[PDB]
RNA sequence: GGCCGGGAACUCAAAGGAGACUGCCAGUGAUAAACUGGAGGAAGGUGGGGAUGACGUCAAGUCAUCAUGGCCCUUACGACCAGGGCUACACACGUGCUACAAUGGCGCAUACAAAGAGAAGCGACCUCGCGAGAGCAAGCGGACCUCAUAAAGUGCGUCGUAGUCCGGAUUGGAGUCUGCAACUCGACUCCAUGAAGUCGGAAUCGCUAGUAAUCGUGGAUCAGAAUGCCACGGUGAAUACGU
RNA sequence: AGAACCUUACCUGGUCUUGACAUCCACGGAAGUUUUCAGAGAUGAGAAUGUGCCUUCGGGAACCGUGAGACAGGUGCUGCAU
């Protein structure tokens, strides 16, 4: 490889924590390994839900899941029945009288994990990436993010030869440790290898 | 001036040169010594009979090199002459722990050889 | 003679901890001795970057385990019993001993 | 890292509870130094997949038994993706 | 191009003339060692980066395996001959 | 060696050994525990214990007290 | 009557009281002969205050710990120097001349991944 | 005996700031950039070391960490179990450690580190114990106790070139711990071996300061199993005419 | 970054074929605990206790054994498909 991961590196900077809990060696790997659990089946069950972030924390023996979502709708529900039941699954498979609470993620277009599941999300209905990566990339623009790059990878096309074009656009100064850069990823499985998306947002200094 | 025979140190310490005996060492060739009295800077043809004598027949007990490691040999023959695994390592020069043996066997092995 | 030790990750949030414990404890019945800063255990993980031969890499990790020895004095009967409704700042290990 | 050696780890870890437990925290007293006896040893013999040496202490991810680390549970993969993505607190990059 | 390491004057005299001396007959860190060697050579006998450092190294640079009781005294009775 | 105490068999042959020490001397049965020690009792038995391909017989002599069986199981047979 | 200075250098950490009179220097609640001196550790100490007019004229009292054998030797002198010059400000000027102002900022380096000293890349003879 | 009052000075501990900025001065340089020195300054010229790797380079490697397209076997290369493999040598070479010793080795008194870890845990004292150590068992989930006496270093004596007091392979008796179970294929020790190795061929590797070079320390993985890895410290060098 | 079994993907032998591992359908028995006997164990043949929360009376709430099927499973192969 060559690149750091921006997100990770900044966690001493800008970038905060996504989960926040103090806890002995003991039950650290436990609490760790039922975050895993706790997100993996949160994720999956939301997956058409613009999740952006899911923070995890334990204040005392009960942890609380703040999801960051686009759409609260779906999440809520009417009347908060789907984060209760959410809730249950989540406080069963943690161990913890758990609670799930909600914050809209305002501005979609402009998350890292949201535009990078959105192209995958439009990537695998059999369209042209050129158009739908564009749409990211143009879409950003209005709403700021004075610095972005939106790269796509392997398998670009029906065709056997990986392929792999970034399209940047702004600036992006990964080498500036404040630069507040919000990066995910994501892959697409197509019928035909694996497609996998990075994304940079550069939403100005610290 | 024999001590065990065989494996006489010569003009040196009595605890150290006398770890000369290859049937005792560093730790069970000082209490001989110290059995009668010695001093621990005789050179070793400096002795007295006083001190020789009273040694020779605390010493006569134990074993020499000379029949230690041939009273080693029954017990690697009346034992360990038969199929037995750590006998097959006494055999073709083997290490006898197990140890790496593509490699670094040479000594019972010996030198290079294809 | 109430021992308060906390833990957290980082200072920005046993700092905030700390001053909660100096300031609401320390109404009529406190003469808290300090948020005394004991020495910071800092631990190091050295894992290996790549899912396979590539070794020289090995990439460096860190946590550090601020902690502070707040330590009111006085067991006043309000302290012994204000000091329990705090439970503030969710990450942090608040051990309260006598 | 398969399901068929995955599942041997649950058979042994739930296997070796029990009877270390309920008879080597009994039996294994007695072959200690406590001053051994022939047929009673034997009963340790008859029970064989539970013991502490049974362990494979595979990733909690992946079920990879190799480069562990206890802290975490995971392996040297999973940790890298599982911490500089954020998900584990406290963690950053060590520069001294 | 830059000048040589500066080096601060043997504290047991105060002179400069001396600390380089005892760092090249020095050996794996071991200064203390190394006025056990020389000082008991010199308290008891009673460009400048060039061809004196290169000349004096000669001087270090026999003292090995010479085979007698002990070098620590040998350099001693080298150095007398050359003084 | 260093058990010192107990010199241990796995069960592979005290179901079969263990069990009929007393009847006699007869074909070899068939064991998986070479992981042993032959206790004195099994004098002229022939106890066939698996090396990896087959179950190799043992001839219990006494040159033995503390030694062990696998010992005369060999498996790295070359050449 | 003391005048103090902290002094300390690689990992050591002193503590050095100047007092008039009876020039003598007590290190650990130990005098330096016994506990630094007759090596190089013993004039070392007294470079700053033998250049300056000679100790019998101040009182020491040093109470150094952490680091080693030269270390300690060099927090000292450094411990002594910035308690004499709260003792005066007329040799401000000479120590830092002579050099015993400054204090060393050479640490030892951090062992880094990869290489065998941190500063010394594995053998690689034969390619 | 900081041991206790007590002091909050000081080290130290962890939070925040100030400080270094060719800032100033002289000179060079087009006056400039810049450089040369000096001053002050703790730090002087990005003061020091880390993290940070541009587009792309090798169809570089990984399908065995994982995911995955296609392909393949579904009373089966599937699966369980026991066993034994994986460590087997007759070698060719890396990477090392041990070293090959008289800046020394051995014996005695024997001072000064940092950095870490400890709950099926670090496990102290005492006793037994030649020891692997064992029995009892305080404390510690820890600037509170243990790991852990750091060696190197110092003082004296001694070993006098002896393939040796070095060096430890190899091999034996017994152990000591871990576990159903160690011989395959654990470690280490009590005792006992005690060889090969006295500097090694062209060649080549690393290194410009706390740096090479030593010596110890801890940690990961780990029932048990470091000459390896990671991190910590102590002692601590010499050189640079230039392309 | 750590091979006595396990480990370990290799093999010898024994064994199981909706499978050790996942879900679905049905039948039973609670599971669990104490057991023995043959085998090396996987298992098989038996012997006792329990039969627990609803029991809205079925059966769930769990698990175990079995029955046919879908399916599972693969450290199997291409890293020049990724």
């Amino acid at each position: 490889g060559q690149k750091v991961h921006p997100n990770g590196i900044r966690l001493g900077i800008v970038k905060p924590w996504n989960s926040t809990w103090f806890a002995n060696t003991k039950e650290f790997a436990d609490n760790l390994d039922s975050d895993f659990k706790v997100r993996q089946y949160l994720t999956k069950e939301l997956a058409k839900a613009s999740v952006s972030r899911i923070v995890i924390e334990r204040p005392a023996k009960s942890i609380r899941v703040t999801i960051h979502t686009a759409r609260p709708g779906i999440v809520i529900g009417k009347k908060g029945e789907d984060v209760e039941k959410l809730r249950k699954v989540v406080a069963d498979i943690a161990g913890v009288p758990a609670q799930i609470n909600i914050a809209e993620v305002r501005k979609p277009e402009l998350d890292a994990k949201l535009v990078a599941d959105s192209i995958t999300s439009q990537l695998e209905r059999r369209v042209m990436f050129r158009r739908a990566m564009k749409r990211a990339v143009q879409n950003a623009m209005r709403l700021g993010a004075k610095g972005i790059k939106v790269e796509v990878s392997g398998r670009l096309g029906g065709a056997e030869i990986a392929r792999t074009e970034w399209y940047r656009e702004g600036r992006v100064p990964l080498h500036t440790l404040r630069a507040d850069i919000d990066y995910n990823t994501s892959e697409a499985h197509t019928t035909y290898g694996v497609i996998g998306v990075k994304v940079w947002i550069f939403k100005g200094e610290i | 001036a024999r001590i065990a025979g065989i494996n006489i140190p010569d003009h040196k310490h009595a605890v150290i040169a006398l770890t000369s005996i290859y049937g005792v060492g560093k730790t069970r060739s000082k209490a001989i010594l110290a059995a009668a009295g010695i001093a621990e800077d005789v050179k070793i043809s400096e002795l007295s009979e006083g001190q020789i004598d009273t040694l020779r027949d605390e010493v006569a007990k134990f074993v020499v090199e000379g029949d230690l490691r041939r009273e080693i040999s029954m017990s690697i023959k009346r034992l360990m002459d038969l199929g037995c695994y750590r006998g097959l390592r006494h055999r073709r020069g083997l290490p006898v722990r197990g140890q790496r043996t593509k490699t670094n066997a040479r000594t019972r092995k010996g030198p290079r050889k294809p | 003679r109430i021992r308060i030790r906390l833990k957290a990750f980082d200072h920005r949030l046993i700092d905030q901890a700390t001053a909660e414990i100096v300031e609401t404890a320390k109404r009529t019945g406190a003469q808290v001795r300090g948020p005394i800063p004991l020495p910071t255990r800092k631990e190091r993980f050295t894992v290996l970057i790549s899912p396979h031969v590539n070794k020289d890499a090995r990439d460096q990790y860190e946590i550090r385990t601020h902690l502070r020895l707040v330590d009111i004095v006085e067991p006043t009967e309000k302290t012994v019993d204000a000091l329990m409704r705090l439970d503030l700042a969710a990450g942090v290990d608040v051990q309260i001993s006598l | 890292a398969k399901q068929s050696m995955k599942a041997r780890e649950v058979k042994r870890v739930a296997l070796a509870d029990k009877y270390f437990a309920k008879r080597a925290e009994l039996k294994a007293i007695i072959s200690d130094v406590n001053a051994r006896w022939n047929a009673v040893l034997k009963l340790q013999t008859l029970p064989r997949d539970s013991s502490p040496s049974r362990q494979r202490n595979r990733c909690r991810q992946t079920g990879r038994p190799h480069g562990f680390l206890r802290k975490f549970g995971l392996s040297r993969i999973k940790v890298r993706e599982a911490a500089m993505r954020g998900e584990i607190p406290g963690l950053k990059k060590a520069s001294w | 191009v830059i000048g040589q390491r500066k080096i601060l004057p043997d504290p047991k005299f105060g002179s400069e003339l001396l600390a380089k001396f005892v760092n090249i007959l020095m050996v794996d860190g071991k200064k203390s060692t190394a006025e056990s060697i020389v000082y008991s050579a010199l308290e008891t006998l009673a460009r400048p980066v060039r061809r004196n450092a290169l000349a004096m190294r000669w001087i270090v640079e026999a003292a090995r395996k010479r085979g007698d009781k002990s070098m620590a005294l040998r350099l001693a009775n080298e150095l007398s001959d050359a003084a | 060696r260093s058990l010192k105490k107990g010199p241990f068999i796995d069960l592979h042959l005290l179901k079969k050994v263990e069990k009929a020490v007393e009847s006699g001397d007869k074909k070899p049965l068939r064991t998986w525990s070479r992981r042993s020690t032959i206790f004195p009792n099994m004098i002229g038995l022939t106890i066939a214990v698996h090396n990896g391909r087959q179950h190799v017989p043992v001839f219990v002599t006494d040159e033995m007290v503390g030694h062990k069986l696998g010992e005369f199981a060999p498996t790295r047979t070359y050449r | 009557n003391q005048y103090y200075g902290t002094g300390r250098r690689k990992s050591s950490a002193a503590r050095v009281f100047i007092k008039p009179g009876n020039g003598k220097i007590v290190i650990n609640q130990r005098s330096l002969e016994q506990y630094f001196g007759r090596e190089t550790a013993r004039m070392v100490v007294r470079q700053p205050l033998e250049l300056v007019d000679m100790v019998e004229k101040l009182d020491l009292y040093i109470t150094v710990k952490g680091g080693g054998i030269s270390g300690q030797a060099g927090a000292i002198r450094h411990g002594i120097t910035r308690a004499l010059m709260e003792y005066d400000e007329s040799l401000r000027s000479e120590l830092r001349k002579a050099g015993f102002v400054t204090r060393d900022a050479r640490q030892v380096e951090r062992k880094k991944v990869g290489l065998r000293k941190a500063r010394r890349r594995p053998q690689f003879s034969k390619r």
